């Protein structure tokens, strides 16, 4: 006779993974699904990505003197950093929030200067809050209209959308820290700013009064914006305080965002990207963090999870 | 079965296998034909078969800086919602998948001890020890054919059957 | 002896489907769990539903001279459509999504008018921007309401809920294009209009100026809304600019809703609509859109999804 | 098994069943029990077991004509959000569902042969290609003696043994 | 010979549960993993339950007569009842829901009084709307001003925050029925309130006019709230109308939350909370309510869902 | 099988086991080893494999006394798709568990009958309702054997397969 056994290999030292029957079962080999860790820096390459430095997506959208080199940018992710700082002319964004979401997601600051007639009215103000150069000065994007002589008309102007895309308007509403200031700068006991659509208006009535001290101003800017469609017209409407719009900025669609990362960037590729730093997306589940951008691997509680690649591992004893 | 009692940590040509002994003394060969097939199907499970990576971009906020109200209760709630949908979804997609190896698995071992058994008739018995007893002389060339499934059962029967009862 | 065979049926030519093991068996029989088309037409049947031809449910709310026909209307679903234009005075709706969810949800457009009195105004003042007949005309829900010989005093108007269901009232203030409009429409340099109940007011200042001309008109009127509960009283003051109530709105509760599709809609049965118009509700699954109403199956990214219904298909050879 | 060798292109009257050759020449039936049985099984799934149609009527907006900001980023997200859950639930369901009807069908299978092969108990050889060898003669009322449950071994033995051994 | 038979038990009464391939199939033992009932009260251990009597969490904060035993108060859950009501002098609070969910998730009333110094007014003034103790009075957390003599000043009061904590003033302004009252009152034509930080402001301007009458008042307040981090400062500006802060609310974040029930609260130990009561948790679903506080059971829709716990039963006839 | 005819109701002292005839009567013995495997996979399963319960706190407001517009239907549709998907994953996993357990429990079964045919050997027949014929006189010493693992079919063979053929 003869005996022929039939059987399967084992390895001196399996791995354990669990079944919907056992909690616990050693297995010859067993692969990691969680990605857990990065490279703490964020790769240049598939996306375009833009380091604001010491800028937010806002101050470089405004035209803040240090971000000046971010005009008519592009990204597929801007990157804010927690050193970002303003400097220049007091300021507040009701629902910033959205105005962020809108130019992150356009993904472009082109900006094109219209010819805007500002008539009876002193134009380009600035202050020595918003220093560029030696002198004083304002955002590049804004215009501050101020009195002309001893007066200061209502201003009325038009501005239609003639092109096959929609133009966003950046405009806002100065707000003086006294009547002995709103008198004298645009000489009106009390100003309105209307800027209309043939769909929908805003009208801003200033607020007067002193805030809190920002770079030795206790006045401030809000920011507005509208958007106009082609075949619509842009309407301005003012009798004081105007922070005009020179111009409209290209909107886009497609896939452009923005990260708040102190993480460096570097020269290497990769398609997911992390707060932390890029990560590879070899793995469907990632417990690096909840904010992402790219081809990522879905966030998950779990540290770890093992997937058998192989049978179970009965050793010989 | 043998497979229950332990594995071969002496088996590195295969998953599964055949170990033997005979008048010309031991031997050792992998069955690729199984390893193969266990191997195929694991290689499927570990790829995109039910779930692929998603590309987005430009998502909702997730981390605040300030304590705004109600927007932000259900922009929290939102994205608190689908981690625990996504984490459930882990956990029960790993222990099922890992049900299904080992199950898979120990099915290709049942199956080629099946094949063996069905191959020798009644030339040979099942020890309970993933062993078959085989009641004639049986030397390398012989042990090569029923590994390779061209072993004729009829030409040993009278032997094996003089040696069985 | 004798050769007892068993096995299993096979056929000529099989299907594919998917398995947690296999990517491709083939099977004897499977079938398809996705719907992927619809008829492109919405059925009229079992669920009530309105065309708005040309009407938006707000024009029809407001009363738009062309809607005339929706005055008392009721749906299960109101379909709007892309060719519906707005032809009255100009308005705008500050959050009109909102006030467009709350009367597709009501599901109806019935409308009591009440016994409100305002003196020393001129009552039903209209527009040749919204003409009715030869003539000119206005929204046929509202009221406008003007000045009374050389004056116009400050309206103050109560109107209690003593009925045993919600009343929603639909009112607007007037925003003239001129300081020149103002006093000669309703003499009053500086109106406002609050409208109140027990729990809760809203005040509304006009904005004076002109406008992109829509109609040849460069004024608007903006449409706000309240809801006077059972027990609650709605009291009306104004100075100047109001766009007085006829009476309220019934509100119900319910399964109406509101959809926009440009599909036809026919003489044919079926619980699921799609603005591709309605499909079958015989499969979990459709992909046909995300936009449902009825007893729709779920929308999935997939195309197909074939689900065995018999055994592996082993050909004979 | 000749149910994996191949199925039966021949076979119209059920799913599972018994084809023999004997003294009077060869015939074909189909099991009905198993037949049954199998179709079921994939009836009720095919069913709403797990799942059911919902009826929804008033819903948020999920397509939109101008660029509002943060409400409608959340909606989209929510949408989209639901829309991933559920096209994974449909996949795993359905590769969860296939890989249950081939296995309950496969199963049903071999449940017939193990069945059958324990009918015949001695007097049958298991060939390994989803046939007995009878080894007494068994003619037409034999071979439905076997197929509707009453065949009685023990009338056999003596013939079935001496032509085996 | 012998013979040795292998089996299993089987019980007299078994129970059915349903699996992939059965719809129905008996099984010797079954458990319920939903959990479909609660005690019908709230248990007072393990999380501290603080019952709002008749008070509401913003009547609490605010100060109202009723509410006075809610001064410094703390809790994990504010329970409110349907019962609560107001009784002070009427007022409203945008976004009303929004300063719920702050005070709720905070978790406290603590309240630390401030040096403010309102020059020129006359503080602390009240109404028989709110009466507190035998005569007039008002809410116990804010401060009236009025006229002092025959003037008010413009109020322009600082308040840095120069703790290592979030600061949450609440103020509101007044809305007088009557141009006859805002002048006896406050000696004012055009009030307004402008509160500020280094980062934010708001500018309310008061709306005159009669509302329907609630506790024999027919004015109202509005209720603001404003935060200030820490190197942050507040600024009050004033012309009228301002009901003022008298302090702060010390913010905190945590476990704690917010939950409508008239379950009545009792002596016994429960991780789970649900408006219907609280509930055990031992089972991984409940259908008691959607709405849960603490170590709780996932809402489903349905009633039973029988888990096998054990084999199939087959009965021996 | 016998133990697809029926369960016994007569035994308690375990779920899995063995019944038995011999010359000095019958009897009855629970198999403590299948016992408590079955009951231990099931144990497992019914805690907190895939699953564990929740704490949590402040969260989004469910249900709503007046009309608001746009969050409000957000909300609630929220709401309503987090209902809907725990639902399923409810039905689901309910079903995937009890489906297994039956599956444990009846391959439980199964595997005590191939391991006590294997030991019996060629000393015993398969009867083909969960019974095996011994062939041997089998005392209670001898059933006990078998029971506990120790049975020695090579001091039986003799007699036995004079019994068979
Ligand atoms: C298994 O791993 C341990 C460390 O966890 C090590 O000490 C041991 O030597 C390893 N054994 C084998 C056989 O590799
Ligand atoms: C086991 O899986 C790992 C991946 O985690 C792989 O690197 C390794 O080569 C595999 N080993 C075998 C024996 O296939
Ligand atoms: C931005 O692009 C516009 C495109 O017309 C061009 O006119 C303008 O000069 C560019 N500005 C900068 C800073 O390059
Ligand atoms: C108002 O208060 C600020 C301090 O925040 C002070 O700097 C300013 O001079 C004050 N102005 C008036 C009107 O007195
Ligand atoms: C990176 O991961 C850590 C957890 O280790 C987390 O605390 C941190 O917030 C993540 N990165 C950022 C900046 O979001
Ligand atoms: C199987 O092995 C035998 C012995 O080595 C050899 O003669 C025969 O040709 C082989 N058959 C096949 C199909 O490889
Ligand atoms: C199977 O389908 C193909 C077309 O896809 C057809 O050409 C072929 O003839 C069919 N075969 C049978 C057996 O029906
Ligand atoms: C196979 O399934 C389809 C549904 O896709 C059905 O129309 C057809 O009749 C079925 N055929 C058989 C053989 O049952
Ligand atoms: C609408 O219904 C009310 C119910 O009282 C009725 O008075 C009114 O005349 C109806 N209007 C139309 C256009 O039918
Ligand atoms: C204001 O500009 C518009 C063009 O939009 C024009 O029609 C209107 O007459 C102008 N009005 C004034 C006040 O000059
Ligand atoms: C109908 O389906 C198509 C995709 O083929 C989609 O683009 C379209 O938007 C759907 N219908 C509407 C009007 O939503
Ligand atoms: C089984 O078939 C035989 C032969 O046709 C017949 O005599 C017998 O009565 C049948 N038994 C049953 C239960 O149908
Ligand atoms: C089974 O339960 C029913 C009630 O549903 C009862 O009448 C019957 O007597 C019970 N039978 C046994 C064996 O316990
Ligand atoms: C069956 O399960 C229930 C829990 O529903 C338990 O109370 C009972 O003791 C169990 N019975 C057995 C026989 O284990
Ligand atoms: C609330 O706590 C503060 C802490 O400084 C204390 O000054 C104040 O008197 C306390 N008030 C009450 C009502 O206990
Ligand atoms: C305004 O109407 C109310 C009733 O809501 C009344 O009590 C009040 O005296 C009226 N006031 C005026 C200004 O006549
Ligand atoms: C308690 O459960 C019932 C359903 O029976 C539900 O109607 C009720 O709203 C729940 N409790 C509360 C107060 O939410
Ligand atoms: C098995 O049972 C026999 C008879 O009772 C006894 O002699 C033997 O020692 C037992 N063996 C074990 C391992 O319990």
């Amino acid at each position: 006779t003869a005996t022929l056994c039939l059987g399967h290999h084992a390895v001196p030292n399996g791995t354990l993974v669990k079944t919907i029957t056992d909690d616990q079962i050693e297995v010859t080999n067993a692969t990691e699904l969680v990605q857990s860790s990065s490279t703490g820096k964020i790769c240049n390459n598939p996306h375009r990505i833009l380091d604001g430095i010491d800028c937010t997506l806002i101050d470089a959208l405004l035209g803040d003197p240090h971000c000046d080199v971010f005009q008519n940018e592009t990204w597929d992710l801007f990157v804010e950093r927690s050193k970002a700082f303003s400097n220049c002319y007091p300021y507040d964004v009701p629902d910033y929030a959205s105005l962020r979401s809108l130019v992150a997601s356009s993904g472009t600051l082109e900006f094109i200067t219209e010819g805007f007639t500002w008539t009876g009215v002193t134009q380009n103000g600035g202050s020595n809050a918003c220093k560029r150069g030696p002198g004083s000065g304002f955002f590049s994007r804004l215009n501050w209209l101020t009195k002309s002589g001893s007066t200061y008309p209502v201003l009325n102007v038009t501005m239609p959308n003639n092109d096959n895309f929609d133009k966003l308007y950046i405009w806002g509403v100065h707000h003086p820290s006294t009547n002995q200031e709103q008198t004298s700068l645009y000489v009106q006991a009390s100003g309105r700013v209307t800027v209309s659509t043939r769909r929908s208006q805003q009208t801003i009535i200033p607020n007067i009064g002193s805030r809190p001290w920002v770079r030795g101003l206790s006045s401030r800017i809000s920011i507005y914006w509208t958007i106009v469609k082609p075949g619509d017209v842009l309407v301005i409407n003012s009798n004081g305080n105007l922070i005009a719009p020179r111009g409209y900025f290209k909107m886009r669609t497609g896939k452009s965002s923005i990260m708040r990362s102190d993480a460096p960037i570097d020269t290497c590729i990769s398609e997911c990207i992390t707060p932390n730093g890029s990560i590879p997306n070899d793995k469907p589940f990632q417990n690096v963090n909840k904010i992402t951008y790219g081809a990522c691997p879905k966030y998950v509680k779990q540290n770890t999870l093992k997937l058998a690649t192989g049978m179970r591992n009965v050793p010989e004893k | 079965a043998g497979f229950i009692e332990n594995g071969w940590e002496g088996m590195i040509d295969g998953w599964y296998g055949f170990r033997h002994q005979n008048s010309e003394g031991t031997g050792q060969a992998a069955d690729l034909k199984s390893t193969q097939a266990a191997i195929d199907q694991i290689n499927g499970k570990l790829n995109r078969v039910i779930e692929k990576t998603n590309e987005k971009f430009h998502q909702i906020e997730k981390e605040f800086s300030e304590v705004e109200g109600r927007i932000q209760d259900l922009e929290k709630y939102v994205e608190d919602t689908k981690i625990d949908l996504w984490s459930y979804n882990a956990e029960l997609l790993v222990a099922l998948e890992n049900q299904h190896t080992i199950d898979l698995t120990d099915s290709e071992m049942n199956k080629l001890f099946e094949k063996t058994r069905r191959q020798l008739r009644e030339n040979a018995e099942d020890m309970g020890n993933g062993c078959f007893k085989i009641y004639h002389k049986c030397d390398n060339a012989c042990i090569e054919s029923i590994r390779n499934g061209t072993y004729d059962h009829d030409v040993y029967r009278d032997e094996a059957l003089n040696n069985r009862f």
